């Protein structure tokens, strides 16, 4: 029925260009391999884009934006047809317009456009589209905001380039909003595209923690919905990523007991992305991994290094060994970690983890014994270690290939067991 | 130290199809 189809949206007449409009859009509305390339083949995707113009009729250019918004859901290859055709000003004309239904199906094909790759990602924001698209989320619609959400995260979405942060940081007020939201999928995506916003430098990070949103984020991890706690949790793990004094605005906004809510998840990755981010504030100073413990958050932690899953118990690692740093500074943070039974579960993971883990996991292990040297000028974390079968996977590192968990290996061996 | 577990960048397609 293509032939016929064609020509009839080539008819001078209106009514029946809108027919032949809405007959593609229908076809290539399947959720499984819409006829893509023999529409493209047709010829017709110029034609369509024509149909988008300035003063055609509200529902051709409605119907013309879907038919283009699925072309452009398929493929790269596909996508760039539509790309190449010119449609991209056009979508983001039709975002002027006063029609709510014209403008949602803009901004969704200029949610699959940017969504493919970061050129047409980048292509979108050099074509101006960042204002009109911030001044969608004055709408009486909750799914025009809805989509034009999921849009503004593609726009910020992708490292390999970052996208100019000249642009995508003026949606940072707008996304502060954003997680207000009482609709759950603007707030998953609002979530998302923060998490992209805030996946980059501390310059990056600073303007997040500017326009306030940390703290409805925290608010946000004890979420009904996973959907939920997955992308705010990744923004939060994000952040912390950062500086000391940025760090310690997200443990000032009530993370710390919202983590060890989140350490008894079902979803493990959501586990592991908690102890992950506990492990960037342990990462800190003594005041922040005192804050944890004051948290209650070792005892859950070193049961995840005990039980859980390895690249959950990796993080779990992470955090209980970044925590032992403080030992130098406040030996009651290497004796409260032993006494929580954290001894153990390093030691063996001496002979399972990969070659950063066994570092990480004999940084945590040499401070236990600094400290337990030190509280005798003042070892019986020596004696915990090696009951725990510690001495022996500590001696056989001493065959590690690499250079510096050997040498660790040794000093260890050579120090503390002498 | 500070670490991210991920590193891989992948740009994998994000669109969606409306039906």
């Amino acid at each position: 029925e293509l032939p016929q189809m064609t020509q009839q949206l080539n008819s001078d007449d209106m009514q029946e260009q809108l027919s032949a409009t809405v007959k593609f859009r229908q076809i290539l509305s399947r959720e499984h391999r819409p006829p893509i390339d023999v529409v493209i083949q047709a010829g017709v995707v110029p034609r369509l884009v024509e149909f988008m113009r300035e003063n055609q009729p509200e529902m051709l250019q409605l119907e013309a934006a879907w038919a283009l918004t699925n072309i452009a859901s398929g493929t790269s290859a596909q996508t760039k047809v539509v790309v190449d055709a010119d449609a991209v000003p056009l979508f983001i004309q039709l975002l002027y317009t006063g029609s709510v239904e014209v403008k949602e199906q803009a901004i969704w094909a200029l949610g699959n456009v940017a969504g493919d790759s970061t050129d047409y990602r980048d292509y979108v924001l050099q074509c101006n589209a960042m204002e009109p698209i911030l001044g969608l989320f004055n709408s009486n619609k909750p799914s025009l905001i809805r989509t034009a959400t999921w849009t503004l995260s593609n726009l910020c979405r992708g490292k390999k380039p970052q996208p100019d942060w000249s642009v995508v940081s003026q949606a940072l007020p707008t996304l502060a909003k954003l997680i207000y939201s009482m609709d759950t999928e603007t707030l998953v995506d609002a979530c998302w595209a923060i998490s992209y916003l805030s996946d980059g430098p501390q310059e990056a990070i600073q303007a997040v923690i500017d326009v306030r949103i940390p703290k409805r984020l925290v608010e946000l991890l004890s979420h009904e919905s996973t959907l939920v706690q997955t992308p705010a949790l990744r923004a939060v793990g994000n952040i912390v990523t950062g500086n000391d004094l940025q760090t310690q605005v997200v443990i000032n906004a009530g993370v710390l007991p919202a983590l060890r809510l989140l350490l008894s998840s079902p979803k493990e990755n959501i586990k592991k992305e908690a102890c992950w981010t506990i492990s960037n504030i342990t990462a800190g100073n003594t005041e922040q991994i005192q804050a944890v413990i004051d948290a209650n958050l070792i005892p859950p932690l070193v049961k995840l290094l005990e039980v859980a899953e390895y690249k959950t118990k990796k993080e779990a690692c992470w955090a209980i060994s970044n925590a032992s740093s403080g030992g130098l500074q406040r030996p009651d943070i290497i004796r409260y970690l032993v006494s929580q039974g954290c001894i153990k579960p390093l030691c063996d993971l001496l002979e399972i983890a990969d070659n950063r883990i066994i570092e990480v996991t004999l940084d945590a292990l040499e401070n236990i014994l600094k400290m337990g040297e030190a509280d005798k000028e003042a070892n019986e974390n020596a004696d915990f270690i090696e009951k725990a079968g510690g001495m022996e996977k500590i001696f056989n590192c001493q065959q590690n290939e690499n250079d510096k968990i050997y040498e660790k290996a040794y000093k260890i061996i050579e120090t503390y067991f002498g | 130290r500070k670490h991210k577990f991920d590193t891989s960048t992948w740009a994998l397609p994000n669109k969606r199809r409306r039906i």
